């Protein structure tokens, strides 16, 4: 859920 | 030149630095349709939003959200549309946009399961005697060739309209060796690619705009904007000394965000403009060497  | 910028910043191990500060001079708009309640699953990740102002609209009165943004460039006059990885439940919306954004050519710039993660949906047939049809928007994607390649593959889909019974062929770039948050192996296997691209007509003004994207749409996909972009400018300008990469990438940030997540991935961006200036800067013979170094047999 998180990428950066 | 950008070549005395570069030797300067690496020299000094200015890179982290300089990409605090395109960090820090960046654009933010907001993101209000992405982070409505109902998109929730129609995003990869939570992080990664296009700004209402460049985002891309399914023509569905149904629901019109898609995680993707348009790259509006006017200097070099080209548009790219970076998007997501498409989810299991959206590659009908992926394909929806591109059939109708007019795209002739997608670019993928990631591997559907990297280091043993899922960061990109199975969107596309990978045998010609199972096609697929996606329900929801009514569309028939086959694949009709592949030409595989040491580090790349390009394919030969057909896009057919089960709506007006139309047909069209899409090509497809696909990158198989960028790791998530990585660099291509060279200058010459990344410009190789790019050309690849360049001469199939694809990045063409008479079709729609190309469909570039990695995992999130925004570092592979980013950097190869970036490459393209700015070799664009030099060669109408034909005045290379002029093009300021950190100003093009920032351009691109007002469109869509995080474009380029590395200092690295900035520096390699530095390396390909340059090494690509000189095939521009008429040596010619340079496209043949790069094939050649890529070791694309």
């Amino acid at each position: 859920d998180e990428y950066l | 030149e950008m070549e005395k910028e570069f030797e300067q910043i690496d020299k000094s191990g200015s890179w982290a630095a300089i990409y605090q500060d395109i960090r820090h001079e960046a654009s933010d708009f907001p993101c209000r349709v992405a982070k409505l309640p109902k998109n929730k699953n129609r995003n990869r990740y939570r992080d990664v939003s296009p700004f209402d102002h460049s985002r891309i609209k399914l023509h569905q009165e149904d629901n019109d959200y898609i995680n993707a943004s348009l790259i509006k460039m006017e200097e070099a006059q080209r548009s790219y549309i970076l998007t997501q990885g498409p989810l299991p439940n959206t590659c009908g919306h992926f394909w929806e946009m591109v059939w109708e954004q007019k795209s002739r050519g997608v670019v993928m710039l990631n591997r559907v399961m990297e280091k043993g993660s899922l960061k990109c949906a199975q969107y596309w047939p990978q045998k010609e005697e199972k096609e697929m049809i996606f329900e929801d928007t009514n569309l028939k994607l086959t694949l009709i060739s592949e030409d595989i390649k040491t580090y790349y593959t390009v394919r030969q889909l057909e896009l057919e309209n089960l709506t007006t019974q139309e047909t069209r062929e899409i090509l497809h770039f696909h990158y198989t060796t960028w790791p998530d948050f990585g660099v291509p192996e060279s200058p010459a296997s990344f410009l190789n690619f790019l050309f690849k691209v360049r001469e199939s007509g694809s990045l063409s003004p008479e079709h729609g705009p190309v469909v570039v994207h990695s995992s999130a749409g925004i570092g592979r996909s980013g950097t190869f904007c970036l490459a393209d972009t700015c070799l664009l400018l030099m060669d109408k300008r034909k005045d290379p000394s002029s093009v300021d990469i950190k100003k093009v990438l920032l351009e691109m940030r007002k469109f869509r965000m995080g474009l380029i997540q590395t200092a690295d991935q900035l520096r390699f961006s530095y390396l390909a403009v340059i090494e690509g200036a000189k095939f521009i800067m008429g040596d010619s013979s340079v496209q043949d060497q790069w094939k050649e170094l890529s070791h694309e047999d």
